């Protein structure tokens, strides 16, 4: 998973 | 997690 | 983060790179740490008396865990090392420790409020996949995984005792631990507080509590009062957020007011200071609003049917809101004042280069009565310029052209009377006086300049290309300032800033409330009243009314209305479009004040139909929408004499021209045809004659009677693709246009020779006209223009373009009373004028004669001559879905012998009675409720009487005549059963696999049916069941039907 | 390039053998090259602008040999226009028209379609006039040309005088001189008539492809055959001088078997894959070569590691010397003269 | 179908 929360 | 086309 | 014990609310915004503060009701907030910060995800603080501390986490470049007082004066850094990916936070309150996580190096950790008694909870561990938040309680950390998508619980000291709390299908991201003990109390210092709006906690000790106030208010030298800051700042907006930055460049904040995010495409923006407002448009076609605090924001108004609107421009004297819309070629007003909102269109594209080309800018000149745009031009006559009018859009100017390619956004200084304005082709920033004598460029080297901004004695511009922000003097483009850099997405800018309308006022204000729905300034201190969109403005100048004389220009988008006098570019109708308009002609009613059009759509059902809507937009209402064949409706003709609507209906081998009685249900077909495929049709009740236009095999114009039985050929020789046809009543002639000809011609309605009133290559694909006056108007599908020529054959003057660069034209008819007039004098003394001449159902007139040839609808006609009854004679009854239908023997003859009977469920089949004129159907209901019921066929008319429910579903019914007891069949429960007339008493004739269908010949004794189970045959057997016998078992599959003849 | 005189987006081309003169038609670029007529030589020497004004969407040119008179026509004011090889004279020939796609002078006539009209007409190269329709409904019209007899007996130039003068191209110069050319990565060679490699040229790579420009700024030509073509992604690339090799270093990041390291030599022969196999999540993302050793340094980009390997030509030796995670090299230089590893960081801690 | 867009 990546870090944006977008 | 980086540049592409 | 919520303060429990200040009553404050605390969070991060990662887009903004800001820490904000507000109050908990959500007001007076401000931004309070915007330095130095660039990815700010985790937050947590301590209200307790000891301690007014906050801590966040800023996982940008350099990694950090920072705490500050919560009035963020004292500012430390805490935890900077071994960190990659800070993500969460929490407090141990009790024994004051402060947790964290990492994402990256994959632990749980905790610290003091110094930093210093660094431990690990969790760490070189694969539970840990990429953990976001976490909360406490007694003994046990519970935290979320974006990786796994699960809730965790370990122990908070050493991390045993793992397990997990929950699984989620998405990711978890937030957590929290509701309980008291999460919340620990304490003294309030701040309850002691005088400060106004923000009274924030601190750490120093005298106090312990702080005042502050919200983005835009001034801290007094009290200490404790806050006044509103009433210096200019810059509003930047940008593609997908609006930022109101400080016009100090030393200032980074971009605080000045609260950030208008949730832009879909920002262009540019607007304001009013005079209620603090904010506007700026949206894709929808509409224009939103917000107070600089975000207490308002609601949308305000709708700008545009027919496209999104570019450019704004306020007048802060008559309050009213300018506006570019390129999807529509036009500049257009709106009111602020009132609780109704009017809008117009001040100019529109015609032929000539004064017009309105592709406005992209617009800036607007309050005293003075002067509007400014800079068009980008057309393909066209209308050349890439800027371009001055006044504000009541009448005196159209063009200032500057030339090598303007690739215009930008136009600024006014109102104080000097200067234009400035960006050139991309060139990379420029020009400026040139009001009258368009002087011209010089100001900036180079520019690569994309996209807003620019004069006040004062600067001159900012953002470059989109750059991106930056700089300040330069106005003067002569010295002195070169950078406020922002690196800021993408870069767009207009406009400076915010208190403006008097006292000390500007005009003609809208020295004498408001004086035009009834907008005023417009001019020159000279003047005002011109002027009427929203779809009126007219009356001659005693103040007041509206609705246009009486326009064209109704059809477009498969839209349907749109323009006035007759060219000079005029207002909309004169409330233009027709939205979701669902695929329209192909449309039609006037002019003396009711109704425009009728038809949709299409080759793929999706319940588009297709012909509907009804007021000029204002009132009461749009479906006409006709059942039985649209697969082409759908091609043509619409209205009788505004005798009320009926001819339209042309198309199937894919078939095509039937239909009438239909206005506001009524009576409808009924004149004509099927499959050789000729008539497409659009027109009708003169003068003359008293149906014309249509015929473009398949065999093109040619006919003409026909009302009720389409004296059809004959105008027109049969040098014509191809006939796209349509218009009349003019004062002389006769039938004009018509051919694409594949690129003629225009008209012809007599009694015959003779085809006159070509214009030809050539300049008409490629004519595909509508119209007759008003002395001139025709026709709209050209290719050169995507509308225009008007003489109606005179030989005439050699070229035609006037009414309006430009419409895609997409169909049609275009004439609403005015003077072509449909309604006098029994200019009609030729008309029947049907007066109570429909008498007749019940349809009223047709013929040429010469003075009485109507009465049409029925469904029945025929008596002996009255003008009232219609059953048919009284023998005709077929079919079922359609809900409804018993009826059909007459004769191919040639389409009046329905009765009116289309409505059940309920689906019927199957049904039967007739002689005796009681009923009919004896049967129905389906559900999946195998199934019901029998009876009709009567007399005036009385009753709904269907039910004879059974709860059996199954019946496939077929007979009635035995001689012996008065019904005959059907049981699809479901293998039966089939007998019964009386009235009910009554029933009996089982015989078990069958699958039947279908029954007959009966009781003069002979023997009963037939059908059976298509396992093994289909057709089987006799007598009345009452007895003797049973196959007649045919072989060679049969589906054997559905059966039929006996006793005439042979 | 930055200068008005070069080619900003060429939409049609006339060529006029003898005198040896090229004619082209320009749209402009933003901030650059305006919208204008142009000629040159037609080795492309002398760059010149010879109308520039109203024209914003011109057309195709086209050129009258027996009366030296240019013709273009413009869409964003329908008109035709005409105007002088020395580009002094300018005037407009037709009016009203919709939008010109194509047009040819033969004879006395002049012949342009209009695609907006669905039109073929004749006028008369002079003026307007006798205006003649020659075909009508006919849809997507485009440009047009008139077939007919001309001889290189009728006009002669340097390349038709002296055939086998230059070994691979010919191109004619006003004044009956002739220039020769050498293709695409080749230069000419000091006597002026034979062919040599690009000795000297810079490489720059894009996403879509890798191209070669020569360091003097006349010299318009591409110094190396362009890689491109599908499959290409191209993040760096670094050059072998002395073998005569260019390497670079492919990025694609769903579509495997497209990361790795490629090479290929200037003039376009010997492809070859140099690494394969083990690329991490993120591609190579960064290429440099020891031109003294023989070895290839690049970066594997995993993602939550980082590697730094070695490579050596011709050769299966491939080793690891860095593994790195919370510092992440991406941009690697090697420095044989001085024996050092310059990298650049652009993660935390740049 | 003969025209629809
Ligand atoms: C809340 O706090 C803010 C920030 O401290 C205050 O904002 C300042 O307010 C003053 C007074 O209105 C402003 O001073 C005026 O500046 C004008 C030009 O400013 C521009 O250029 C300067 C640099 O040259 C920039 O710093 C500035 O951002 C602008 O870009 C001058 O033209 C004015 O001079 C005129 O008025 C004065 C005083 O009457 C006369 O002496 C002069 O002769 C002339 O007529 C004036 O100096 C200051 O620019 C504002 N700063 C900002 C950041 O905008 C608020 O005033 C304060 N609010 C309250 C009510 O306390
Ligand atoms: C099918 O059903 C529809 C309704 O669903 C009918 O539509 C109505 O048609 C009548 C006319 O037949 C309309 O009545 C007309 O309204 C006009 C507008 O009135 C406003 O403006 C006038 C001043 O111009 C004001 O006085 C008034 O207060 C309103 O503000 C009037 O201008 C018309 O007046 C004309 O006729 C009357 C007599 O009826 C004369 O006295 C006048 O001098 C003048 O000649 C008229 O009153 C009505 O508005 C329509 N209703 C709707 C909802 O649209 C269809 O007629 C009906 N039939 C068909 C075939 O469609
Ligand atoms: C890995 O393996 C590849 C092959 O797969 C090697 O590639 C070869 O590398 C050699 C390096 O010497 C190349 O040979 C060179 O070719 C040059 C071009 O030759 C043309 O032009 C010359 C005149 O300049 C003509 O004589 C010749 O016929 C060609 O028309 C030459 O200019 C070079 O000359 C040098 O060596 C010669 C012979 O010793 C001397 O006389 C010269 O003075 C000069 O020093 C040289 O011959 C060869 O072309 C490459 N082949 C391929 C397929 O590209 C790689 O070198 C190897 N990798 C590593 C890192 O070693
Ligand atoms: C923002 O962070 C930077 C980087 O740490 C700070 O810059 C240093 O601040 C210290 C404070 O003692 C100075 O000693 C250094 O000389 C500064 N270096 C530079 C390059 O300026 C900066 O102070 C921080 N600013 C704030 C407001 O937190
Ligand atoms: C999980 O909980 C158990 C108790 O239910 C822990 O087991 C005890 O832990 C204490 C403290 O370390 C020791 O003194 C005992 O000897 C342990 N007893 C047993 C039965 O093991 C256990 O430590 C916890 N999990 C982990 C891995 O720490
Ligand atoms: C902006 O928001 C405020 C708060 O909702 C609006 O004020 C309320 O308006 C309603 C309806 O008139 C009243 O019943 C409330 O008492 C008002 N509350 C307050 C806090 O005054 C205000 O109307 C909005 N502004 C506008 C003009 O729309
Ligand atoms: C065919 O008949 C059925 C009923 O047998 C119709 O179903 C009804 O449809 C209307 C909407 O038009 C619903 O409001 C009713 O609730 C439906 N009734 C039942 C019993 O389902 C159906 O619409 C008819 N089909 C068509 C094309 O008209
Ligand atoms: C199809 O129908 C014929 C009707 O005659 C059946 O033929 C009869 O079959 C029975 C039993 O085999 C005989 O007793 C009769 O004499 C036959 N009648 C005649 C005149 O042929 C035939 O059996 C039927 N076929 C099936 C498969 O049922
Ligand atoms: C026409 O419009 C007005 C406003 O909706 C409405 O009140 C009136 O009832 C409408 N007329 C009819 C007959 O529906
Ligand atoms: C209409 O049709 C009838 C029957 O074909 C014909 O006799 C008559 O002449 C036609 N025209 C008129 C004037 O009714
Ligand atoms: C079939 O007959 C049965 C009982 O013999 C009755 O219950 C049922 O209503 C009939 N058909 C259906 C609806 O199942
Ligand atoms: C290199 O290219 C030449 C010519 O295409 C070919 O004949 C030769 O085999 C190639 N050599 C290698 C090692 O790729
Ligand atoms: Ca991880
Ligand atoms: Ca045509
Ligand atoms: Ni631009
Ligand atoms: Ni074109």
């Amino acid at each position: 998973x990546x870090l944006x929360x977008x | 997690x980086e540049e592409x086309x | 983060a919520v303060d429990w014990i200040g009553r404050n609310l605390y969070w991060t915004d990662y887009a903004l790179e800001t820490i904000e503060v507000s109050k908990i009701d959500g007001s007076h907030r401000t931004v309070l740490i915007s330095k130095n910060v660039t990815k700010p995800r985790g937050l947590a603080l301590d209200p307790r008396m000891g301690d007014n501390v906050m801590f966040w986490s800023d996982w940008g470049h350099h990694p950090r865990i920072e705490r500050a007082s919560m009035d963020g004066t004292m500012r430390t850094v805490i935890v900077q090392e071994k960190i990659y990916w800070p993500c969460g936070l929490s407090i141990d309150y009790p024994n004051r420790l402060i947790y964290f996580m990492d994402a990256y190096l994959d632990y749980i950790e905790f610290c003091d409020y110094d930093g210093h008694n660094r431990r690990q909870v969790i760490a070189s561990d694969l539970v840990l996949h990429h953990p976001h938040a976490l909360t406490l309680f007694e003994d046990f950390v519970y935290w979320t995984d974006r990786g796994t998508r699960q809730v965790m619980q370990a122990n908070k000291w050493h991390g045993g005792n793992q397990s997990v709390v929950m699984y989620s299908v998405h990711q978890p991201l937030g957590i929290t631990a509701i309980h008291p003990s999460r919340q620990p109390p304490s003294r309030n210092p701040c309850a002691s507080a005088s400060c106004s709006h923000l009274c924030l906690l601190s750490a120093q000790a005298p106090r312990h509590y702080s005042c502050a106030c919200p983005s835009g208010w001034n801290l007094s030298d009290d200490s404790v009062n806050c006044v509103r800051g009433d210096q200019p700042f810059l509003m930047s907006v940008r593609d997908n957020i609006i930022f109101g930055i400080s016009l100090d460049p030393e200032v980074k904040s971009n605080d000045a007011m609260v950030p208008i995010s949730g832009i879909q495409h920002g262009y540019d923006v607007e304001f009013d200071d005079s209620e603090q407002f904010i506007y700026w448009v949206e894709n929808p076609g509409e224009i939103h609003r917000v107070k600089t605090d975000g207490s308002n924001r609601t949308v305000f108004a709708p700008l545009s049917l027919l496209g999104s609107s570019l450019g704004l421009a306020l007048d802060w004297v008559s309050r009213n809101i300018y506006y570019t819309t390129p999807a529509s070629r036009s500049i257009e007003v709106l009111t602020l004042k009132g609780d109704t909102r009017y809008g117009k269109t001040l100019i529109a594209n015609d032929g000539t280069p004064l017009g309105v080309g592709f406005p992209v800018g617009i800036a607007v000149d309050p005293a003075r009565g002067k509007l400014y745009w800079s068009d980008h031009g057309t393909d066209s006559g209308v050349p890439a310029k800027i371009a001055s009018a006044n504000m009541d859009g009448t005196s159209l100017k063009i200032l500057f052209t030339g090598n303007l390619q690739h215009l930008e956004v136009v600024t006014l200084d109102i104080q000097e009377q200067k234009l400035y304005w960006a050139v991309t082709s060139r990379g420029v920033i020009e400026r040139g006086n009001v009258d368009g004598t002087e011209r010089m460029i100001l900036v180079h080297h520019l690569a994309h300049p996209w807003g620019l901004v004069v006040y004062g004695s600067f001159l900012y511009y953002s470059d989109e290309q750059y991106e930056v922000i700089e300040r330069v003097d106005k003067s002569s483009g010295n002195n070169k300032v950078v406020l922002r850099d690196n800021v993408p997405y870069l767009r207009g800018l406009r400076v915010y800033h208190r403006r008097n309308a006292a000390d500007s006022s005009n003609g809208c204000s020295n004498n408001p409330n004086a035009c009834q729905q907008i005023c417009l300034p001019v020159p000279g201190g003047m005002f011109s009243c002027a009427c929203a969109s779809g009126f007219k403005l009356s001659p005693d100048g103040r007041s509206c009314s609705p246009y009486n004389s326009f064209m109704v220009v059809s477009m498969l988008p839209a349907v749109r209305g323009f006035s007759l006098e060219l000079s005029d570019h207002s909309e004169a109708m409330v233009p027709v479009a939205g979701q669902g308009r695929n329209v192909l002609h449309a039609d006037v009613d002019v003396a009711n004040g109704f425009i009728y059009w038809c949709d299409f759509s080759s793929s999706v059902r319940s588009s297709n139909g012909i509907r009804r809507i007021k000029p204002d937009g009132s009461n749009f209402t479906n006409v006709v929408t059942y039985g649209i064949g697969a082409n759908g409706i091609r043509g619409v003709a209205l009788d505004w004499a005798a009320g009926n609507l001819y339209f042309t209906n198309a199937f894919v081998y078939e095509t039937l021209i239909e009438v239909l009685r206005i506001n009524t249900t009576y409808r009924r077909v004149l004509l099927k045809v499959s050789v000729d495929m008539p497409r659009h049709i027109i009708v003169d009740p003068k003359h008293r004659y149906l014309f249509w236009a015929d473009y398949g095999q065999k093109p040619k114009i006919e003409r026909s009677f009302l009720d389409c039985t004296n059809r004959t050929v105008l027109v049969s020789e040098g014509i191809v693709t006939p796209r349509g046809l218009a009349m003019d009543h004062d002389t006769g002639y039938i004009y018509w246009v051919d694409d594949s000809l690129d003629l225009i011609a008209r012809i007599h309605l009694d015959g003779g020779e085809s006159q070509v009133v214009r030809y050539g290559s300049r008409y490629p694909t004519p595909y509508g006209i119209t007759v008003f006056g002395e001139s025709i108007i026709w709209v050209d599908r290719n050169l995507k223009k509308v225009f008007q020529a003489s109606k005179q054959p030989g005439n050699t003057d070229p035609p006037v373009v009414i309006r430009d660069k419409i895609n997409l034209l169909r049609d275009v008819t004439i609403f005015d009373e003077h072509a449909q007039p309604l006098s029994p004098a200019e009609l030729n003394n008309n029947p049907c004028l007066q109570s429909n001449g008498g007749c019940s159902h349809f009223c047709f007139a013929l040429p010469e004669l003075p009485t109507p040839r009465c049409g029925c609808a469904f029945g025929t006609l008596g002996n009255d001559g003008k009232s219609c009854a059953t048919s009284q004679e023998d005709f077929l009854i079919y079922s359609l879905n809900n409804s018993l239908r009826s059909l007459h023997f004769d191919p040639r003859d389409h009046s329905l012998p009765f009116q289309v009977i409505s059940v309920a469920g689906t019927a199957i089949a049904l039967d007739y009675d002689r005796r009681n004129n009923r009919i004896f159907f049967t129905q389906k209901l559900n999946s195998l409720r199934g019901q029998i019921s009876y009709v009567s066929l007399y005036s009385g008319s009753s709904s269907p009487t039910v004879l059974l429910s709860n059996i199954g579903v019946t496939d077929g019914i007979a009635f035995d005549w001689i012996n008065r007891r019904i005959y059907y069949s049981d699809f479901s429960n293998q039966t089939i059963n007998s019964m009386a007339e009235d009910g009554s008493n029933r009996a089982v004739i015989a078990r069958v696999s699958k039947p279908r269908a029954i007959v009966l010949d009781p003069c002979r004794g023997y009963m037939y049916w059908t059976d298509w189970g396992t093994n289909a045959k057709i089987e006799r057997a007598t009345l009452g069941g007895n003797f049973r016998v196959p007649i045919v078992n072989t060679s049969l599959v589906w054997p559905n039907g059966l039929a006996l003849d006793l005439e042979t």
